[PDB]
């Protein structure tokens, strides 16, 4: 979910 | 609230044949993260909740989307990458039987009732806004929110299409053919990866991870 997160960040 | 106008401007926005297909799947899961954000309501979610609907929607989603791009297609789907392939090419593949359901169970029905981007932005986040899926923080927030979809849905069909009233049914009663198929290609990918003959890019890789 690494990848996941980091691209969630606003 | 919950306005199709909002759903319709985020499909808007983000607008070996299995080698290619898994390339263009990578690629399209970071433009997915950018949809979800888009959808009105998501990006308020906490983050452990954001991750869980997407971690449990993305094939589905995904599917979704190049089904409906591929409506003017003969016998083919088009990929985000520009790429078209055509049930021809899958069979030699050695995926002809699950490509053959995308096309007859998701493409010919988009095409043949003219299902719009409203309609697709919508019935994908319903998708997104699964209550079921599991270690939610407040299920019900989500089911909510995916309750909010549907009735705008429901309107927009009503007011769209006033005369074809079983509609909007029509809609929502092609989502168990996508949970089918989502789940027949995830097998699939597992698959792949399990052989190894297959190149799988980072991020779909992570999305066949287990959860935490
Ligand atoms: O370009 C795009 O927008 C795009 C985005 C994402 C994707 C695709 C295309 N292709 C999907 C696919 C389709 C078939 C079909 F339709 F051709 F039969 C067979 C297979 C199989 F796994 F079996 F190889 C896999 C992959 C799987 C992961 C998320 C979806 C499902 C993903």
């Amino acid at each position: 979910h690494k990848i996941l997160h980091r691209l969630l960040q606003d | 609230d919950m306005p199709v106008e909002r759903i319709l401007e985020a499909e808007l926005a983000v607008e070996d044949p299995v080698t290619n297909i898994c390339q263009a799947a990578d690629k399209q899961l970071f433009t997915l993260v950018e949809w979800a954000k888009r959808i009105p309501h998501f990006s308020e979610l906490p983050l452990d909740d954001q991750v869980i609907l997407l971690r449990a929607g993305w094939n589905e989603l995904l599917i979704a989307s190049f089904s409906h791009r591929s409506i003017a297609v003969k016998d083919g789907i088009l990929l985000a990458t520009g790429l078209h392939v055509h049930r021809n090419s899958a069979h030699s593949a050695g995926v002809g039987a699950i490509f053959d359901r995308v096309l007859t169970e998701l493409v010919s029905k988009m095409r043949d009732m003219q299902m719009d981007k409203t309609e697709l932005g919508c019935l994908r986040a319903i998708v997104l806004f699964n209550p079921d899926s599991k270690g939610l923080s407040n299920p019900a927030e989500v089911e909510a929110l995916r309750e909010k979809v549907y009735a705008s849905l429901e309107a927009y069909c009503k007011h769209k299409y006033p005369e074809q009233p079983g509609r909007f049914a029509k809609l929502l009663l092609r989502l168990p053919a996508l949970r089918s198929i989502g789940l027949k290609c995830l097998e699939h990918l597992f698959f792949f990866k399990l052989i190894g003959d297959t190149p799988i890019d980072t991020f779909l890789m992570e999305m066949l991870e287990a959860p935490h």
